[PDB]
């Protein structure tokens, strides 16, 4: 990452600093990495983090600095394709199978979530075109 | 399954039938008949033998022949017969698909038991066939494992002491008088009183006279004393053509010779002091047991009263302290049938058999090697 | 080769036959650390592992992954406890667990939704059996017949009950049946006793030939019965009863009828007195015979045989009471007037000098002459009780028929179906000539099944390509030659009550001299000479040789007989002899008999199979033990047969289903409609050769564990696009998160 | 017999 992207990134930390101290907690710094761009599991989310025990997971604050070597590990569509061809041949998915799977199998999301990102990708069986739902949430 | 034949070459019977039976299927007199006179009637039948009980129904024309002597088989050919006879006639049975049992006294020339086995392969062709002393087979009839057992033919009387089914051959002892020379001393005193009989035929007409009447004497000397004194004890018997003949204290006086073979002029001693000499034999830890187990066997043993004469008589020997008991079933006679019935019968008895095969194989020696 | 942290295996234990644990330690190779909830476990010169969520409950044991105990122990136990379900396949045998409690289970409706349908397309149930045999009789003109084999109380008779009565609802148009169950209390009365471990255990075996014409409309029933244990009638274990229409019999002797049979209280009587045990529990016999007098009432037998009946009875009980002093040690007598025989004489109505002479002597007559001899006071009493034996035999047979009188019907029997109901393989902690008896029947009767599921797989196989050789079976004939065969224990058995003294020390020498170290299943206790161990095909069983011979004995003395048969007083006495080489015969010859007239009566049959467990002891509705129940399904040969489909092929999947199942595993690239050669390529992808599969006509066969290995490499799938999915999903939220936040 | 007595 060259300064440029550093000040981007070091700005847009800053704004979900919501206690003014320029941190964030360390279970935030996930959901920056993926707002700038990259794809971590949870796994990886951890071990970028260093497997953080829950009480500094849920209050100790790390800066910018501290951050960026994470985002660095981190950051260094046919499967994508082929994962959702698994549950199809018509280019449609059940609204009900997915929702299962995501809300029970995996990184389990909650049922808001899932129809969040759902919404209106639906029509009136309840089926998704899903190249065209991936391409949206890859955008 | 084929159930074994069971047989016993007494002298005076052959007793036959099927293992597992209660009684034998067919009892005869082992006698074999020759016709004599000259043949009047041509296109009459003709016949050169009769066997058992047609020579008995027509004895009055025949000579006849016992093929037994003293429990040897004194002649084959004869004897092949009265096998034929029993088989094909009496039992109508194929010999061919039967094991075959058969019963033989104790002390009796070895070469009897070798030709005796070569004519059941050879002219029967038996499957199977196996050797049995007389008194073994009479423990096995009376229910026991212990005993001294007293038998008495129409041939032969012998002791065998057997203790815990263990026979003890030092112990044994055989006097060869019988039916027979009970018979031809009848004949010899009953002359005494003016009747003769003669002939064959007219032997059996005396053995019929015996078994009806004789009986022995609990005293000797005092029932001799008393039918001198009186003639209560005397009786009379009906010939075949209806002459009476009227016998007093001689009907006794036969069994008594078995007790005295002075009488007939034998050296050794009556079958009480046989048997007694014969228990001292065995060793003195047994003989507790052998004086208790006394048990009679076979016809000659049948006489009204014998048990009692001999029990008060070897109780005059033996040390008073021990009990003398006598054991005399009423079916002794055929006892050493029942039990060669009992014996062929048991499954341990199965691997036994002298086999076709291996007679075939070893020749007939075998028959003295496995058998005992 | 599997195991890993999150693995589960199944350990040893002594209070559950087996307990579950979580593997916390990956193993590679020599101890194991296991979660329970902490141990170490020792690996010794690997442990049982366990079958996926998905498989447990699944609606046949053979279905499941794994096959062991523990796993058909686990399905057994929850789908008994969870699902309430008491019925449940292995292979073909349909296994039944009796609830005892009633259920809703029966009614009629069910009885109509089963009938047409295969044994795949149902749960299992028993009209799902009895549905089976009506179908191949539809199929084939070959009968039928059904096999309910189980420890005593485990239902039965019951399951008879109901394979009854789904023919009676689904072939009957009117009357059958009522009769047959009316049967049921007269059969149980003279046929049912009391035994060491429960009550109203049937001591027989119980045979009902069910009837149709060419349209299988049921015409009529016939009942046989083979295999009685006659010898239970005169000798009695400890705590134990004789067949309970004594003990009513006697409960009943105040009332008028009675009156003249002269009875006293059970405890009074020889026979019954010996065990020790006059009353059940909760049973009172004297209004048990009510039921069984309207039974006979009903089912046609008139008063006038029924006071014969009892008069007969009655004349046994007083027989048994009849002492005889000795003279001698080999002659006995009666005293001058002995009452036990005054009022049997009376009863049957015979002279009392002719059976004081005939019962104390006895009777052989030769080619020539009749002899008649004393007999030793143990052959009078041997003689007398092999005569209660005879005729207590005698009276059975005769009411089986009377029974059979009224069950016949003139019509033509065109086929028939037949339900068999038969005490099962038993162990006991004394073990006598009647469990000697019944462990012979069920060493038969499961050679019939051993060869019947060998021909059913060589059927199978050969319905398909594959090579028979993979097939191989238990063959347990060396334990039948043992007991059945010549020089076998049965024979030098019937030796000793030949052999002119014998006794059950003198026997056991025999049985070891000639099999202790010639033969692999024959043993001796180490520190008894008085007993014997046999190799059963479940487990050793320990013989006591003491009281064998008083057990085998039989022989009736024919005089004794014809004394009875000159009876002129009432018309059931004559009747029941009137209809030897027969008498001779000991009880361990006429049992092999009759198990042979068993035997060619199935053999001539097709079997289906029902095998009822009993889940606990202590009469508790309704929950299950382990430590019965392990030792139920090895007596019911279950682990015999699972184990050996283990050794085989045992998962079927159809080609539609597995596809249809593992299609997660394959690509777009690598589907193709012709779905058998997809999967003949997907899977020598996945699996690495024939060695693990066969392809089949219409089915791939695995063998065991491979399904786990499919079920372990689509769940790793799964998992892996479902957490990939969220993954990104969480980065374009985020991505929004960041628009909400910047804006 | 062969010797001691006539059979
Ligand atoms: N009831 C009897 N009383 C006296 N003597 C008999 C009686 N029965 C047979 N005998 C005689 O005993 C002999 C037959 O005895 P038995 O045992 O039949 O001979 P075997 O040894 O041939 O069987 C014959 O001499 C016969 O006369
Ligand atoms: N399917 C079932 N439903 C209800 N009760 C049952 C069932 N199976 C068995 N039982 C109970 O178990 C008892 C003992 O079994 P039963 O068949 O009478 O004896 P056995 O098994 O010796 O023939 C039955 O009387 C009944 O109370
Ligand atoms: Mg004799
Ligand atoms: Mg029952």
């Amino acid at each position: 990452f060259n300064k440029d992207q550093l000040e981007e990134f070091k700005e847009a930390f800053e704004l979900f600093d919501r206690v003014g101290d320029g941190k964030i907690l360390y279970s935030q710094c996930g959901d920056v990495m993926r707002a700038l761009g990259q794809n971590p599991t949870n796994a990886e989310v951890l071990k970028v983090l260093g497997n953080p025990k829950s009480d500094e997971l849920k209050s100790r604050r790390v800066d910018f600095e501290t951050f960026l070597p994470m985002l660095q590990a981190v950051a260094k569509y046919e499967d994508y394709l082929e994962g959702f061809r698994v549950f199809d041949g018509n280019g449609k998915v059940m609204g009900a199978e997915l929702r299962h799977v995501l809300t029970t199998l995996g990184e389990k999301m909650t049922e808001e979530e899932v129809e969040t990102v759902l919404a209106g990708h639906e029509d009136s069986n309840g089926c998704i075109n899903y190249e065209a739902f991936l391409k949206h949430i890859l955008s | 399954e084929t159930t074994a034949l069971v047989c016993d070459n007494g002298s005076g019977l052959v007793k036959a039938g099927f293992a597992g039976d209660d009684a034998p299927r067919a009892v005869f007199p082992s006698i074999v008949g020759r016709p004599r006179h000259q043949g009047v009637m041509v296109g009459m039948g003709q016949k050169d033998s009769y066997v058992g009980d047609e020579a008995q129904s027509k004895r009055g024309i025949l000579t006849l022949k016992y093929p037994i002597e003293h429990g040897i088989i004194t002649n084959w050919d004869d004897m092949e017969k009265i096998w034929h006879h029993t088989f094909y006639n009496e039992l109508r049975v194929a010999p061919e698909e039967h094991p075959t049992l058969l019963t033989e006294a104790p002390l009796n020339p070895k070469a009897n038991r070798e030709k005796m086995t070569q004519i059941m392969f050879e002219t029967f062709n038996v499957p199977a066939m196996y050797v049995a002393i007389q008194a073994v087979l009479s423990l096995y009839a009376s229910g026991r494992t212990t005993g001294i057992v007293l038998d008495s033919g129409d041939g032969v009387t012998h002791n065998v002491p057997i203790y815990e089914g263990y026979a003890l051959p030092h112990a044994i002892m055989r006097l060869d008088l019988a039916g027979r020379d009970l018979t031809d001393y009848l004949m010899k005193i009953l002359t005494e009183r003016g009747y003769s009989f003669v002939t064959t035929a007219e032997r059996e007409i005396v053995r019929d006279i015996k078994e009806k009447l004789c009986y022995v004497a609990l005293d000797f000397e005092n029932e001799m004393a008393t039918a001198a004194s009186s003639s209560s004890l005397e009786k009379s018997y009906e010939l075949p053509d209806g002459q009476v003949i009227t016998i007093g204290n001689e009907r006794f006086r036969c069994p008594e010779t078995l007790f005295q073979p002075s009488f007939i002029g034998m050296e050794s001693a009556g079958i009480h002091e046989t048997t007694y000499n014969s228990i001292m034999k065995c060793d003195i830890d047994i003989r507790k047991d052998l004086y208790a187990n006394n048990v009679m066997s076979g016809g000659t043993t049948m006489y009204p009263g014998i048990a009692d004469r001999m029990q008060k008589e070897i109780t005059a020997l033996a040390p008073s302290t021990m009990k003398i008991k006598i054991i005399a079933p009423p079916e002794r006679k055929y006892s050493v049938w029942i039990g060669g019935s009992i014996l062929a019968s048991l499954s341990t008895f199965q691997q036994m058999w002298i086999t076709k095969q291996e007679y075939d194989e070893a020749g007939p020696s075998i028959v003295h090697r496995k058998c005992f | 080769e599997l195991y890993t942290k999150y693995a589960r295996v199944w350990i040893p234990d002594p209070e559950e036959v087996w307990k579950s644990a979580e593997l916390l330690k990956d193993y590679k190779p020599k101890v194991l650390q296991l979660r329970l909830k902490d141990l170490e476990y020792c690996l010794d010169p690997l442990p049982p592992l366990r079958n996926p969520d998905i498989l447990v409950g699944e609606n046949d044991l053979t279905a499941l992954s794994y096959l062991h105990e523990p796993a058909v122990l686990h399905n057994l136990k929850v789908r008994f406890i969870d699902s309430k379900l008491i019925y449940t396949y292995c292979g073909i045998v349909l296994v039944a667990i009796n609830p005892y409690e009633q259920l809703p289970i029966y009614g009629e409706d069910i009885i109509n939704a089963y009938s047409g349908q295969n044994m795949g397309d149902m749960d299992p149930h028993i009209f799902a059996v009895a549905e089976e045999a009506y179908k191949q009789m539809a199929r084939d003109e070959r009968n039928q017949s059904i096999i309910v084999s189980g420890e005593s109380g485990a239902g039965k008779t019951v399951s008879a009950k109901y394979a009854m009565r789904y023919f009676a609802t689904v072939s009957g148009s009117a009357n059958v049946e009522e009769k047959v169950l009316a049967s049921n209390p007269i059969m149980e009365s003279i046929g049912n006793a009391k035994t060491t471990r429960n009550d109203n255990s049937s001591r027989f075996g119980k045979y009902i030939e069910i009837g149709f014409d060419k349209r299988y409309r049921i015409i009529g029933a016939n009942m046989r019965t083979y295999l009685l244990e006659k010898s239970r009638v005169v000798f009695q274990a400890e705590e134990e009863r004789n067949y309970h229409i004594f003990y009513q019999l006697c409960a009943s002797a105040a009332l008028p009828e009675f009156k003249t049979l002269r009875l006293g209280n059970a405890n009074y009587f020889h026979y019954t007195k010996q065990g020790g045990s006059p009353v059940i529990d909760g049973i009172d016999d004297a209004k048990e015979m009510v039921n069984t007098r309207q039974a006979c009432t009903l089912l046609g037998i008139s008063d006038s045989y029924q006071m014969g009946i009892f008069r007969i009875l009655a004349g046994i009980l007083h027989l048994g009471n009849v002492e005889f002093a000795s003279r001698d040690s080999d002659s006995c007598a009666i005293p001058p007037k002995h009452d036990p025989l005054t009022i049997f004489c009376d009863l049957m109505g015979v002279d009392y000098e002719e059976m004081a002479h005939w019962l104390c002597h006895r009777k052989l007559a030769t080619a020539t002459e009749t002899y008649i001899k004393p007999i030793s006071k143990l052959h009078a009493i041997n003689a007398r009780d092999a005569l209660a034996k005879h005729i207590y035999a005698n009276l059975f047979n005769w009411i089986v028929d009377h029974v059979n009188k009224a069950l016949h019907s003139t019509v033509k029997q065109h086929s028939f179906i037949g339900v068999l109901d038969i005490y099962g393989f038993e162990t006991f902690e004394i073990n006598s000539f009647e469990q000697f008896c019944i462990n012979y029947a069920n060493e038969k009767l499961q050679q019939q099944f051993n060869m019947h599921v060998f021909k059913l797989e060589q059927e199978e196989y050969m319905k398909e390509q594959i090579p028979w050789t993979l097939i191989d079976f238990y063959d347990n004939q060396p334990c039948i030659n043992l007991i059945e065969a010549k020089m076998g224990v049965l024979d030098l058995l019937d030796e000793e009550c030949k052999m002119p003294k014998g006794s059950d020390d003198t026997w056991a020498q025999k049985l070891y001299n000639t099999h202790l170290n010639k033969c692999a299943l024959f043993e001796k206790p180490r520190l008894s000479n008085k007993a014997f161990i046999i190799k059963h095909f479940a487990d050793k069983v320990e013989y006591q040789c003491e009281g064998f011979l008083e057990k085998n004995k039989d022989t009736v003395y024919e005089e004794q007989i014809k004394v009875l048969k000159s009876s002129k007083k009432f018309k059931l006495l004559p009747e029941l002899f009137q209809d030897s080489k027969e008498h001779k015969k000991t009880v361990g010859h006429q049992f092999r008999n009759s198990l042979h007239l068993l035997m060619e009566t199935l053999n001539a049959t097709t079997p289906h199979y029902v095998r009822c467990i009993k889940p606990n002891d202590f009469k508790f509705p309704f929950t299950f033990d382990e430590k019965r129940a392990v030792q139920q399904l090895r007596a019911c040969g279950v682990l015999e047969t699972i184990r050996i489909s283990a050794a085989g092929f045992p998962s079927r999947w159809t080609y539609q289903e597995f596809f249809s199942r593992y299609r997660v595993l394959m690509k777009q690239k690598d589907v193709l409609s012709d779905r058998k050669q997809t999967c003949k390529n997907v899977l020598e992808k996945l699996i690495l050769d024939k060695d693990k599969y066969q392809f089949g006509k219409t089915k791939i066969f695995f063998r065991a564990g491979q399904v786990a290995y499919l079920e372990k490499i689509r769940a790793d799938k799964l998992r892996a696009a479902c957490i990939r999915i969220q993954k990104t999903i969480r980065g374009w939220l985020m991505r929004k998160k960041y628009m909400r936040m910047r804006r | 017999w062969x010797a001691x007595c006539p059979a």
